[PDB]
């Protein structure tokens, strides 16, 4: 699995 | 060193069964939830088994 | 019926390795990019196989 | 596989 991540 | 910590963005299962993207405000070891805040700044308690920083793409 | 259409919230792989959470606002099915709209209202073209309506949660 | 989404 790939980690999400919100725009900074 | 925990799955899960403030400040870590995470999909999680709301309840009409969708995953939306949201940010761990607080962490309960004790309950095993943790407050999330989501994209239009509401925070819910959801459950660990609920929040997962990963995903697989996939189909249904 | 076509897996991506206009509108459709997505997953997408971006250069660092991570997926975001974002909006199709296009599809190019003869090169087979949409063009997607991240939360912070950026857009750029990403390739059908790096883009996902669905996700199973898990662990890296 | 779950569908992801956006808030509405």
């Amino acid at each position: 699995a790939t980690k999400v991540a919100r725009k900074s | 060193r925990p799955r899960l910590w403030e400040g870590q963005d995470v999909l999680a299962r709301w309840t009409d069964g969708l995953l939306y993207l949201g940010t761990i405000k607080k962490v309960d070891s004790a309950r095993e939830v943790c407050l999330v805040q989501f994209e239009d700044d509401s925070q819910f308690l959801v459950l660990w088994k609920d929040i997962s920083p990963a995903a697989l793409p996939g189909e249904e």
